[PDB]
C-alpha cells in the first residue's frame, strides 16, 4: 500500500510534521484541568452560543472510562478516532487482567499512538 | 510406513565434586537387525565444559544436536565470545523441546556439565522437557536397571552405617563399569563398547571399554 | 492391565547352602493402597516355599488349589512334597487353562533338605518353565530388579550375607516403582532352619 | 501428586509432595511442586510437569514485565487472569496442568486455582492432584478459619501426609509455605518417611 | 485396460484396447487410450479415466507451449519427463501408469514406461493396465527384437488380443499406430476380426465333461444333452 | 517400481558395492536390465533398496548439486563426506515434510586415500561401517560380510573382498524371492568410480537331499 | 460407587454405614432402603451396587448360611468360613457365563466360642472385598466414591480402644464429610453395629 | 532363538542357543532348547518355553509308550506325525517351532515342524528368530557327506550367527551329536563371549539392613 | 508356486516347481508339490503349506483304505470328489488349490482341477498357483493338444520356466512326474539347467539407458560405466 515517509527530520533536527502539528492545536479551543485534594475539574471552551445548535445539550468532555475522563483540542475529527482507539483499550484491559485501569497506563496508551503516527509510512 | 523409530543405547553419568564422569555405549540397532557397532552420535560436545547426551531415535537425536550447536554459536556471538555455562545451556534444552511439543522429538536428552562454582551437575529431561539438577541420570533401553543401582551406591540410603568420603574420578569410574558390564548382560539393545567422557576443568579426558557383543 | 492391577513383587536369589525368598506388602487398585500389611508368601513345608504375584483375586484363588494338591499329595504319597516335584506340578496347572488363563506368576523357591541344593523356578502366566542357577524375580517392579540382582550376586554367598543383598535390592527397586513398596518381608532358609524378618521401608 | 493451600486468619498456607511419577515407574523424587511466580506470590503445578513448569515460568515473564512498566506490582487478581486467559486459548492442545496462585496483594490475600480448561474459582481451601481426595477429609474435618500459624502449618503437614501414605502418585518431601503480608518464607522441608515416625510413634 | 509400446527401427508401435469399465459394467466399449501429445509423440493410459486425462491434455498443453518458443522439434524425452514431474507429485492423489513413446530425429523410437510409482524407465518393449501381467511370459517367449513395421503391427495386434481374451477388464476394439518418420498411421481392428479369441480357439470346443449321466459304470462318457438320453 | 537388497564392503585401497539389477512391483519382476548403480561427481557412488521413484528423484538433485557448486565457482568438487551429508538433510527435510523418500540407500565413496562408506534411511538414520546391507541382504548378506573383517583386522585385499561378495550374492539368489541372478559391482577406488559389465554366481543345486524320493510327503 | 459404605472395626464392637441411596441415572428412587444385610445373629455384610445383583448375591449367601446351619443341628460357622465361602462366589463368577457380580461389600462379624472346646477367635471381625474376589482383613474398610475422603479420615483419627460412643462421634464425622465433598447427595446413613450380643440398629447417627 | 540342524555322513547334529527373553530383558542365560524325545531322537525347539516344553513332554512320553508295545526302536517319522498333528490341530496357537534330528533304520531323519503344522524334510533347517542369520552360514559352507567334525564346526558356526547378529539370542552353543550307536550332547562347546571385567562385588556387612521383627524357627 | 498338469494320449504330465516361501524369504528351495496318493493318482498343491499337506495325507488314507476293501484299482474321479468334499465343508478356513491328474484303466489319463472355492472340473490341462496367471496366454499361443509323452515332458518344463522367471514366488527346481500305464517316472531338472532364464535370455542382456553422462546433447548414448568418462 501507500507507505511513503511523511514525518522526516530537518536539517536542523526537528521534525516539520510534528511542528506543523502542533500549530493546527494552538488554533483549537483552550482546554484548562487543575489538580486539588480530593477534585479535579478540566474546563473547555464550547466554542460558541450559536442558538441553532441543538437543544440536547452537546458534551465536549468524553467519557473514556468508569473514572477517567478526557478533553483535547485540535481537530476535533482526529480526537474521535483517538479516544475510540483508547475506549477500545480500556475494555482489552479489562477483559485480560480483571482490574479497573490506572489513570497512567491510559496515557501511556494515547502517547504511545500519537508517537506511532508519527513513524509511519503514508500517516 | 511410522515416522518414529527406537534405535536402542543407554546414556548415564555421575558427578563428583568437581568433575562429571559421562558415558554411552555405541550400539545402533532398527528394526530387527543391528545397523552399527560404532556410532559416536549418542554424545555430542556443545561447550568445553558442558555436554549433552541423548537416546532413543538417532534420526531426531542428530537434528536436536545441531538446533542446539547453533543456538551456542548466536550466544557467543551476541555476547562477545563468552561462552554459556550449563545452567544457560539446560534451559534452552527445556524450551526448545516444549517449541516443539505437538510434533516432538523421539529423544531422551540428558544436559552434562559443571557448574560455575566447578561442581558437576546433570539433569535429565523427557520427551517435552522436565528438568531437574541432580547429581546423576540414566536414559535408554536400560535406565531401569541402572538408575535404581545408582540409588543404592549413591545416595547410601536403607543402610545403618556411616558415609563413607567422597568419590574420586577413578572410583566413580570404576563404579559406572560396573552398571555397563551389568546392562550388557540383561538388556538385548544395549552394548557393544561404552565410551566414557571424564569432564574436568583443566580440559576434557576420553576413555573406552568393552562390553559383551551379543 | 490387569496383571499390574494389584501390585507386589516376589523375589528370590540363591546362595550357597541356602536360598532366600522376599516380597513387599503392598496391596491396591492402580493407585490406592488397600492394605499395608500383606505378605505374597506361602509355605508349603520346611523346604519350600512360594510367593505369587499378579491379580490378588488369582492370587488366593490359585493358592488354594496349589494348597488342595498339596494335601492330598501327602495323603496319597506317604511323604512331604519335593521342590522339582512341586514346580513341576503347578507348572501343569498353568498349562492347563492356557486359553482361560490365572493371572499369577509363582516364583517357587526350594533346597533339598539331606543333599542341600536348591531349586528356584519362576514360570510365567501361561506356565513356562525357566529355572536359573542365580535368581528370579517377578512383580510389577521386576524389570528394576534384574538389574538390582545381577549387579550384585555371587554364587558362594553364606546365609547372612545373601539377606543383605536382597534387602537393598527389594528396597532400592521398590523406590523406583509406585505399585510396589511399604517395606518388606523377607525368608532366609538353610537346612537347619527357617528365619523370617521383616524390613523396614518407606511408608510412601 | 498430592498439592493443597488454603487461607485463614494470618495469611495462606502452601503444602506440596515431591513425586513425579509416569505410570507405575517413579521419575524423581526431588521435584519442586511450588514455582515462586515472585517475592509476593507462589504457584503450584499439577498434573502434566512440562505443561506447568513452561506456562508458570511465562507467568513469572509476564509478572515481571508488569513491574517494569507499570513501576507497581501486579495483584494476585490480575496474575490469575493472565493464566486463565492462556489457559482458556489452548483448551483444544490437550494440555494437562492444575495451579494455584496464591499471594498478598494490596487487598490482603486471594487463593485462586486455575484448571487445564479456562476455569478460575476463589475459594479459602483447595486440594488438587490425583491424591487430593484424600487429603480433603483430613483438612475438611480440622480447618477452621482462626487457626494459628502453628497448628496451620501442623494441619496442611498432616493432611498431606495422609494422601502421600495412601495414593501411589502421591509422596516424597512435604514442603510447607507461608504467605504473611511481607512475602512467602519456607516453613520447613522434611521426608515423607521420618515423618511416619512422628505422627505415629 | 491393456496398453503396449514396441520399438523397431524406424520408429515404435502404440497399441491398446477400447473399454472403460465401472468396476463391473462397460460404460464405453470404444475407448481411445491413444493419446496425442505433439504429431510424433503419444501415450498410452490407463488406470483412472479421469485423472490420466487431466494429464495427458495438461502435459499436451506445456509441450505445445514449449515447441512454439523453441521453434524445433519436441524430444520424447521431453515429454517424458513432465508425466514424471506430474505423477510423482500427486502420486497419492491419481492413479496413473502412463506409457510414453513417440519419434524424434535425433534419437529415433524411444519408448518410456512410467507406471503408478511415478518412475521414468525408457525401455524396447513397454507394458501396462491390469490386463499386461498376461503379456510377460507372452513376450518372453514369442517376442523377438529388431522387427519391420508391418511385422509389429501384426504382433501388437497378436498381443492385445491375447490380453483382453483371458482379461476381464479389457476389451472392444484394437487401436494402434505407428509413430515414424513418416505420417502417423492409425488402424482400429475390431473385435469380430481380431488375430485371436478364445471362442474359435479350436482346442476349446469340446465341452469339460462336468454334467454325467446318471449311469452304471465309472466310465466318463461326455455331458447329458437330451432329457431322454 | 522397487529395488533389491544392496551390500557393500571396503577393502585396502577403495570400497566395493553390489547389487542386483532388477526393478519388480510387488512379485511381478517387471524389468531385469535397469542399472541401480548411479555414481555421483567424479569419486562417489550411491545405490538405493525401496522405492524407485523415490531414488530416480534424490538422485537427480543431488547430481544437480555436485556439479552446479563445481561449474559456477572457482572450487572444489565436494568429497563424498559431504555429498552423503547433503543426501542426509535431504531425506529428513522430507520426513518433516511429511512426504519421505521412502527407501534405505548404500552411499560409496573415495577420495585420494580417504575412503568412505556409510547408508541412510528413509527417516534419517545414517551410519558408518565397513560393511553396509540394506534390505534382506541386512538379514542374510550381512553376517557373511561381518565375520570376513574381523577374521583378519590388517584387512580385506581386493581379491579376497570379491570372493565373498560372490558368496554373499549367492545366497541372496538362494534366499530372496524378489531378486535374480544379474550382478553390477561398482569399484570406488582412488582411480574413481567404475562399474562392472553384469555377471552372474555359480549356482549349486544338486544335492542329494533335493531328490524326488527324500522330499515327498506320501 | 455413587453410595458409600463404611465400617471400621474396635475393640468390642464393628461399626457399619451405608448410605440409603438408590437412583436411576440421576434420579433418587428412595432415601431410606436398608444396604446391610443381616446374614447370622452376629453376621452381616453392607454390600455396594446396583439393585440388581445385590440383592441376588445376598440372598443366595444368606439362603446358604441358613441352610449350613439347618444340616448342621444350628451350628453357627465362624465369620472366616463366611468370608471365604463369600469371595468363592466372587471369584467363580468372573469366569463363567452370566458374568461378574457387580457388587462391592465389606463383611463384618463378632466371633463368639460356640463351646467349650472352642478356643478360636474371641475379637471382632472385619473383611475388606470386592467384585472380582479380592479378600482382605483390614482395621477399616471403604467403598463408594467418598471412600477415598473417608479412609484418610480414619488415618487420623481411628484408634484401636474406641469406645461406644467415642467410635459413635467418629461415624459422625465419616458421614458429615461425605455430605461436604461427594456431589452424590448421600444424606441417610442406616448405622449398624456389631457386639458381643448380637448385631443393633443405632438410631442417632444418620 | 537360532535353533540349527545340518545331516552328516552317519547321523545328524542339532544346535541350539540359551538365551531366553521375557519382553527386551533376559530372563535366563542358559536355558536349554535340545531336548529329549528318545534314545536315538533328539527336538530342539523355539517358539514359547510353556509350549515347546509342553509338546515335547507329551510326545516323548508317547513314544515312550508306544515303545514298550512294540519292542522295537521308534522311528523318527512317527515321531514328526505326533508333533505336526498336535500342532495342526491347535492353528497355530500353539506357538512352538521344532526341529526334529533322529537315526533309524532307514539313515538319518532332519526335518522341521512349523507352527502351523507343515513338515519340510531337508538335509539342513534352521528355525527360530536368527534363523535367516544362521541359514546364510549354511548355504555358503555346506557339502554332502562331512565328517562328525566338519559338521559339528559347521553348526556352532551358524550358531555365532545368531549369537552375534540377533538380539533374541546368545551366549552359548548347544551342540547335540547323533548317531546310529550313541548321542553326544555338549553344552559348552562354544562360549564366544565370555566374561569381560568380573564384577567388583560391593561388600554390604551382615546386620546394615534395618529390622523390625525376626522369627527364628529351629528344624 | 505354479502347479499345473497336462494330458496326453497315454496319461497325464504333473508339473511344479520347488519353493515355500515365508512371504519374502525362501524358508524352502527343494519342496515337493507332488503329492502321491496311489500308485497312480498324485495332486499338485498349492497355498497353505500346512493346510494342504493335511488333506494331502487324509485324503490318501481314506484312498488306500478303500483300495484294500475293493480289491481292486482306484479311479481318479473316485480321489478327486474327496478333495472337493474336504476342501468344500473347510473352505472358510483353509487355503488349497489342488490339481489332482493320475491314470485309471477304465478312463486314460485324468486331470481335474480343484480351486480354493472348493468346486470339481475335468479338464485337458489345469494351472494352478500364485504363477499360473502368467501361463494363460502362454498357453493360448504355444499350447497345442495331442502332444507325445516326450513332448509333454519338454513343453511342461519349459512351461514352469516362463512362470517362475516372473514370478517371485515360484522358483528353485522343476519337479515333474508322468502317470500313465508304465512305470511312473519322475525328474527333477535344476535352476541352471532350466530351459529358459531371463539372466541369459538374449535380449535382456543391454543394459536400459537410465544413468546418462552430463552431456551437451540430447542424444542418449547409454549409461555411464565410469568416472572419468
Ligand atoms: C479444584 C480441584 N479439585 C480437584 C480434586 C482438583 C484436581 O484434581 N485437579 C487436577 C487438574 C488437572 C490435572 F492434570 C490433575 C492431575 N493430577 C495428577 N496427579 C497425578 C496423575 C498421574 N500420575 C501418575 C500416573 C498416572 C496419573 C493419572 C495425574 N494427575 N492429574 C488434577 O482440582
Ligand atoms: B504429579 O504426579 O501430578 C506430577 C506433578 C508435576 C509438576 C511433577 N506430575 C507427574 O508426575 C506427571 C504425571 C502425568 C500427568 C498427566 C499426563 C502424563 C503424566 N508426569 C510427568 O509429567 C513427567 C514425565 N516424565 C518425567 C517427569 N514427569
Ligand atoms: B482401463 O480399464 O484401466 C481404463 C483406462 C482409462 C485411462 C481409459 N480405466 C478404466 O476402465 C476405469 C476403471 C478402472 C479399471 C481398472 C483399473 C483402474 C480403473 N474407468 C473409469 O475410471 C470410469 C468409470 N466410470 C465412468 C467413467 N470412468
Ligand atoms: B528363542 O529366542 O531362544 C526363545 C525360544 C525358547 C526359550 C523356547 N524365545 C524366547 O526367548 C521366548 C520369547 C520369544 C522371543 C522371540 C520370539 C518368540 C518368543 N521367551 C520365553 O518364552 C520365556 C519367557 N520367560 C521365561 C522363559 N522363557
Ligand atoms: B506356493 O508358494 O503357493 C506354496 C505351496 C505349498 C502348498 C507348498 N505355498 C507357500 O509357499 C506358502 C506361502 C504362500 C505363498 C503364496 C500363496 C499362499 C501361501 N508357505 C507357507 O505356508 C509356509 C511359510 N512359512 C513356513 C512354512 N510354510
Amino acid at each position: 500500500s501507500y507507505d511513503r515517509a511523511i514525518t522526516v527530520f530537518s536539517p536542523d533536527g526537528h521534525l516539520f510534521q510534528v511542528e506543523y502539528a502542533q500549530e493546527a492545536v494552538k488554533k483549537g479551543l483552550a482546554a484548562v484541568g487543575v489538580l486539588g485534594s480530593d477534585s479535579v475539574v478540566i474546563a473547555v471552551e464550547k466554542k460558541s452560543a450559536v442558538k441553532l445548535q441543538d437543544s440536547r445539550t452537546i458534551r465536549k468532555i468524553y467519557k473514556v472510562d468508569a473514572n477517567i475522563y478526557l478533553a483535547f483540542a485540535g481537530l476535533s475529527a482526529d480526537a474521535r478516532v483517538l479516544i475510540n482507539k483508547a475506549q477500545l483499550e480500556c475494555q482489552r484491559f479489562s477483559l485480560n487482567y480483571e482490574d479497573t485501569m490506572d489513570v497512567d497506563m491510559l496515557v501511556r496508551y494515547v502517547a504511545g499512538v500519537q508517537q506511532k503516527s508519527t513513524q509511519s509510512g503514508g500517516s | 510406513w511410522s515416522p518414529y523409530q527406537d534405535n536402542g543405547g543407554t546414556t548415564a553419568a555421575i558427578a563428583g565434586k568437581d568433575f562429571v564422569i559421562l558415558a554411552g555405549d555405541t550400539r545402533l540397532n532398527g528394526d530387527f537387525c543391528l545397523h552399527s557397532r560404532h556410532d559416536q552420535s549418542k554424545i555430542f560436545q556443545l561447550t568445553p565444559y558442558t555436554y549433552m547426551a541423548s537416546n532413543g531415535m538417532q534420526a531426531d537425536r542428530l537434528q536436536l544436536q545441531q538446533m542446539l550447536k547453533y543456538r551456542v554459536k548466536w550466544y557467543k556471538y551476541n555476547n562477545g565470545g563468552k561462552v554459556p555455562s550449563t545452567k544457560a545451556i539446560a534451559q534452552l534444552m527445556s524450551t526448545m523441546l516444549y517449541h516443539r511439543r505437538f510434533f516432538p522429538y523421539y529423544t531422551f536428552n540428558m544436559v552434562v556439565g559443571l557448574d560455575e562454582e566447578g561442581h558437576g551437575v546433570c539433569y535429565s529431561y523427557d520427551a517435552v522437557g522436565s528438568t531437574e539438577p541432580f547429581l546423576y541420570g540414566t536414559r535408554g533401553s536400560a535406565a531401569s536397571f541402572v538408575e535404581p543401582l545408582l540409588d543404592c551406591l549413591i545416595n547410601r540410603q536403607h543402610m545403618t552405617s556411616q558415609a563413607p568420603p567422597e568419590m574420586t574420578k577413578e572410583e566413580t569410574l570404576a563404579m559406572l563399569k560396573n552398571a555397563f558390564t551389568g546392562a550388557a548382560e540383561r538388556d538385548i539393545y544395549t552394548g557393544d563398547s561404552v565410551s566414557f567422557f571424564i569432564i574436568t576443568k583443566d580440559g576434557v579426558q576420553q576413555e573406552s571399554f568393552e562390553l559383551r557383543k551379543d | 492391565s490387569i496383571m499390574a492391577y494389584s501390585g507386589g513383587s516376589v523375589m528370590a536369589m540363591a546362595g550357597k547352602e541356602c536360598f532366600v525368598i522376599i516380597s513387599d506388602n503392598r496391596l491396591g487398585e492402580q493407585l490406592k493402597t488397600i492394605s499395608t500389611e500383606v505378605p505374597k508368601l506361602h509355605v508349603v513345608n520346611d523346604s519350600i516355599v512360594y510367593g505369587l504375584t499378579g491379580l490378588r483375586t488369582d492370587q488366593q484363588t490359585f493358592a488354594n488349589k496349589v494348597q488342595f494338591r498339596t494335601e492330598m499329595y501327602k495323603l496319597r504319597e506317604e511323604r512331604d512334597i519335593t521342590g522339582k516335584a512341586f514346580a513341576a506340578m503347578i507348572t501343569s496347572m498353568l498349562y492347563e487353562a492356557r486359553f482361560g488363563p490365572w493371572f499369577v506368576e509363582p516364583v517357587i523357591g526350594s533346597i533339598d533338605k539331606s543333599t542341600g541344593e536348591v531349586y528356584l523356578c519362576a514360570t510365567d502366566l501361561i506356565g513356562a518353565p525357566c529355572e536359573p542357577e542365580d535368581y528370579v524375580c517377578a512383580g510389577t517392579a521386576a524389570e528394576s530388579l534384574h538389574g538390582m540382582c545381577e549387579a550384585l550376586w555371587r554364587p558362594g554367598m553364606s546365609p547372612e550375607e545373601l539377606f543383605e543383598i536382597a534387602a537393598q535390592a527389594m528396597l532400592s527397586a521398590c523406590d523406583r516403582d509406585s505399585l510396589s513398596g511399604y517395606g518388606a518381608v523377607a525368608m532366609i532358609v538353610t537346612k537347619d532352619k527357617v528365619t523370617t524378618r521383616l524390613i523396614k521401608g518407606r511408608k510412601d | 501428586t498430592t498439592t493443597l493451600a488454603f487461607r485463614f486468619n494470618g495469611g495462606i498456607i502452601v503444602a506440596v509432595d515431591s513425586r513425579a511419577s509416569t505410570g507405575q515407574y517413579i521419575a524423581s523424587q526431588t521435584v519442586m511442586k511450588v514455582l515462586e511466580i515472585n517475592d509476593y506470590l507462589l504457584g503450584t503445578l499439577a498434573g502434566g510437569a512440562a505443561d506447568c513448569q513452561y506456562w508458570e515460568r511465562v507467568l513469572g515473564m509476564e509478572c515481571r514485565l508488569w513491574e517494569l512498566r507499570n513501576g507497581s506490582r501486579i495483584t494476585v487478581a490480575a496474575a490469575s487472569k493472565i493464566l486463565a486467559n492462556i489457559t482458556y486459548a489452548y483448551r483444544n492442545h490437550g494440555l494437562s496442568m492444575g495451579t494455584m496462585v496464591a499471594g498478598w496483594d494490596q487487598f490482603g490475600p486471594s487463593l485462586y486455582y486455575v484448571d487445564d480448561k479456562g476455569s478460575r474459582v476463589k475459594q479459602d481451601l483447595f486440594s488438587v492432584g490425583s491424591g487430593s481426595i484424600y487429603a480433603y477429609g483430613v483438612l475438611d474435618t480440622g480447618y477452621r478459619k482462626d487457626l494459628s500459624v502453628e497448628d496451620a502449618c501442623d494441619l496442611a503437614r498432616r493432611s498431606i501426609f495422609h494422601a502421600t501414605y495412601r495414593d501411589g502418585a502421591s509422596g516424597g518431601i512435604v514442603t510447607v509455605y507461608h504467605v504473611h503480608e511481607k512475602g512467602w518464607t519456607k516453613i520447613s522441608r522434611d521426608d515423607q518417611t521420618k515423618l511416619y515416625h512422628r505422627y505415629f510413634p | 485396460t491393456t496398453i503396449l509400446a514396441v520399438s523397431y527401427n524406424g520408429g515404435v508401435v502404440l497399441a491398446a484396447d477400447s473399454r472403460t469399465s465401472s468396476g463391473t459394467y462397460v460404460v464405453n466399449r470404444a475407448s481411445n487410450k491413444l493419446t496425442k501429445l505433439t504429431k510424433k509423440i503419444y501415450c498410452c493410459r490407463s488406470g483412472s479415466a479421469a485423472d490420466t486425462q487431466a494429464l495427458a491434455e495438461r502435459v499436451s498443453n506445456y509441450l505445445g507451449s514449449y515447441q512454439t518458443d523453441i521453434g524445433a522439434g519436441v524430444n520424447v524425452a521431453t515429454a517424458a519427463n513432465l508425466f514424471q514431474k506430474m505423477c510423482y507429485m500427486n502420486r497419492w492423489n491419481i492413479s496413473a501408469g502412463i506409457i510414453v513413446a513417440g519419434y524424434d530425429p535425433i534419437n529415433g523410437g524411444s519408448v518410456y514406461s512410467i507406471p503408478s510409482g511415478g518412475s521414468c524407465v525408457k525401455l524396447d518393449y513397454a507394458l501396462g493396465g491390469s490386463g499386461s501381467i498376461f503379456l510377460y511370459s507372452f513376450f518372453d517367449a514369442n517376442y523377438k527384437p529388431g522387427m519391420s513395421k508391418s511385422e509389429c503391427v501384426a504382433f501388437c495386434q497378436r498381443a492385445v488380443a491375447h490380453a483382453y481374451s483371458r482379461d476381464g477388464s479389457s476389451g472392444g476394439l484394437i487401436r494402434t499406430i505407428t509413430l515414424d518418420a513418416d505420417e502417423p498411421e492409425d488402424q482400429t481392428i475390431p473385435w469380430n476380426r481380431s488375430p485371436y479369441c478364445m471362442e474359435k480357439d479350436p482346442k476349446y470346443v469340446t465341452q469339460a465333461t462336468q454334467n454325467q449321466p446318471f449311469s452304471s459304470s465309472a466310465k466318463i462318457t461326455g455331458n447329458r444333452m437330451s432329457s431322454t438320453g | 517400481a522397487s529395488g533389491g537388497s544392496v551390500i557393500a564392503i571396503k577393502y585396502k585401497g577403495g570400497v566395493l558395492m553390489a547389487a542386483d539389477t532388477l526393478l519388480s512391483y510387488g512379485s511381478l519382476a517387471k524389468w531385469p536390465n535397469i542399472p541401480r548403480i548411479r555414481l555421483l561427481g567424479s569419486h562417489s557412488a550411491v545405490c538405493a533398496t525401496g522405492s524407485y521413484a523415490d531414488f530416480q528423484m534424490m538422485a537427480k538433485q543431488v547430481e544437480d548439486n555436485i556439479e552446479r557448486q563445481k561449474m559456477y565457482h572457482n572450487v572444489d568438487e565436494l568429497s563424498p563426506s559431504e555429498v552423503f551429508s547433503y543426501l542426509h538433510r535431504s531425506i529428513y527435510q522430507k520426513r518433516c515434510d511429511f512426504d519421505p523418500c521412502l527407501c534405505q540407500m548404500v552411499f560409496i565413496g573415495v577420495r585420494d586415500g580417504e575412503t568412505f562408506l556409510a547408508g541412510v534411511d528413509d527417516v534419517g538414520t545414517r551410519w558408518e561401517d565397513d560393511c553396509i546391507a540394506t534390505g534382506y541382504g541386512a538379514y542374510i548378506a550381512l553376517p557373511l560380510l561381518r565375520q570376513a573383517l574381523e577374521k583378519n583386522p590388517d584387512g580385506l585385499s581386493r581379491g579376497e573382498a570379491m570372493r565373498i561378495l560372490t558368496d554373499c550374492l549367492r545366497v541372496l539368489f538362494y534366499r530372496e524371492c524378489r531378486a535374480i541372478n544379474k550382478f553390477q559391482v561398482a569399484d570406488a577406488a582412488s582411480d574413481g568410480v567404475r562399474i562392472s559389465e553384469p555377471f552372474d554366481v555359480e549356482t549349486h543345486w544338486e544335492y542329494e537331499g533335493y531328490c524326488f524320493e527324500k522330499t515327498a510327503i506320501i | 460407587m455413587a453410595e458409600t459404605a463404611i465400617a471400621f472395626r474396635c475393640k468390642d464392637y464393628v461399626m457399619v454405614a451405608a448410605a440409603g441411596l438408590n437412583a436411576f441415572y440421576y434420579i433418587k428412587i428412595t432415601d431410606a432402603e436398608d444396604k446391610i444385610t443381616q446374614l447370622d445373629t452376629h453376621q452381616l455384610v453392607a454390600c455396594t451396587g446396583e439393585n440388581g445383583p445385590r440383592v441376588n448375591f445376598t440372598e443366595y449367601i444368606k439362603c446358604n448360611l441358613a441352610l449350613n446351619r439347618m444340616r448342621q443341628h444350628g451350628r453357627h460357622s465362624s465369620c472366616e468360613s463366611t468370608a471365604n465361602f463369600m469371595r468363592n462366589c466372587l471369584a467363580s463368577a468372573i469366569r463363567s457365563r452370566e458374568g461378574a457380580y457387580q457388587v462391592n461389600c465389606l463383611f463384618a462379624g463378632y466371633d463368639t466360642p460356640v463351646s467349650e472346646d472352642d478356643d478360636g477367635v474371641v475379637g471382632p471381625q472385619l473383611f475388606y472385598m470386592d467384585y472380582l474376589g479380592t479378600l482382605q482383613a483390614v482395621p477399616y474398610g471403604c467403598h463408594g466414591y467418598g471412600a477415598c475422603f473417608v479412609t484418610a479420615l480414619l488415618d487420623r483419627l481411628w484408634r484401636p480402644d474406641l469406645s461406644q460412643q467415642e467410635g459413635l462421634e467418629l461415624m459422625q464425622k465419616c458421614c458429615d464429610e461425605v455430605k461436604r465433598r461427594v456431589i452424590i447427595s448421600n444424606s441417610y446413613f442406616f448405622v449398624k453395629a456389631v457386639t458381643k450380643n448380637g448385631v443393633e440398629v443405632i438410631t442417632a447417627v444418620h | 532363538t537360532t535353533i540349527v540342524g545340518v545331516v552328516y555322513r552317519d547321523g545328524v547334529v542339532l544346535g541350539a542357543d540359551t538365551r531366553a527373553t521375557e519382553g527386551s530383558i533376559v530372563a535366563d542365560k542358559r536355558c536349554r532348547k535340545i531336548h529329549y524325545m528318545a534314545p536315538n531322537i533328539m527336538c530342539c525347539g523355539a517358539g514359547t518355553s510353556a509350549d515347546t516344553e509342553a509338546v515335547t513332554n507329551m510326545v516323548s512320553s508317547h513314544l515312550a509308550l508306544h515303545r514298550l508295545e512294540t519292542g522295537k526302536q521308534s522311528r523318527v517319522l512317527e515321531a514328526l506325525t505326533l508333533l505336526k498333528r498336535h500342532l495342526y490341530r491347535y492353528q497355530g496357537h500353539v506357538s512352538a517351532a521344532l526341529v526334529l534330528g533322529g537315526v533309524d533304520v532307514e539313515g538319518p531323519f532332519l526335518a522341521t515342524i512349523a507352527p502351523h503344522g507343515s513338515t519340510d524334510r531337508l538335509p539342513f533347517v534352521t528355525m527360530g528368530s536368527g534363523s535367516i542369520a544362521a541359514m546364510a552360514q549354511l548355504e555358503a559352507a555346506y557339502k554332502d557327506n562331512m565328517t562328525c567334525e566338519e559338521a559339528k564346526e559347521l553348526v556352532a558356526s551358524a550358531i555365532r550367527k545368531g549369537i552375534f547378529n540377533d538380539p533374541y539370542s546368545g551366549t552359548q552353543v548347544d551342540v547335540c551329536v547323533i548317531t546310529k550307536d550313541k548321542t553326544e550332547l555338549t553344552i559348552g562347546y562354544d562360549k564366544p563371549n565370555e566374561r569381560m571385567y568380573p564384577r567388583q562385588e560391593v561388600l554390604l556387612p551382615p546386620g546394615t539392613t534395618p529390622v523390625l521383627k525376626e522369627e527364628i524357627r529351629q528344624l
